[PDB]
């Protein structure tokens, strides 16, 4: 695997995906940011546990360490 | 009523719409307000993606709530 740098984010909004290309993201779980610059509205996230990857809304995913903990 | 439809770009607009209005008509209101293609507009409330042919009531959306408006890759 070349995409071994999985940038970690946390899903805040509980979003149920109806399409397989979309990712069902359960509020409170962990997601890996695959691509976040290919598109602005929808990003590529992968569920840490489920291993499912798909498109999700940008402002539904909040990167860990980044702005989640400055305390 | 007034719903806070917050676009993914950060444009949070207060939309005056009827509780029994369709999401279709809501998109028309936004298309009047800001001017965005309805097909391109995906309204997400509490993680529930709203269909055009359904109303605010069909998804049980109370007034003065914040809906997230995520656009398709139609505008990109």
């Amino acid at each position: 695997m070349a995409s071994k740098s999985k940038k970690r984010g946390i899903v805040q909004y509980d979003f149920m995906a109806e399409s397989q290309d979309e990712l069902t993201i359960k509020s409170g779980d962990k997601v890996y940011i695959l691509d976040d610059k290919k598109s602005k509205d929808w990003w590529m996230c992968q569920l840490v546990d489920s291993g499912k990857s798909g498109l999700v809304p940008a402002q539904f995913i909040e990167p860990v360490r980044d702005k989640k903990h400055t305390e | 009523m007034q719903i806070f439809v917050k676009t993914l770009t950060g444009k949070t607009i207060t939309l005056e719409v009827e509780s029994s209005d369709t999401i279709d008509n809501v998109k028309s209101k936004i298309q009047d307000k800001e001017g965005i293609p309805p097909d391109q507009q995906r309204l997400i409330f509490a993680g529930k993606q709203l269909e055009d042919g359904r109303t605010l009531s069909d998804y049980n959306i109370q007034k003065e709530s914040t809906l997230h408006l995520v656009l398709r890759l139609r505008g990109g």
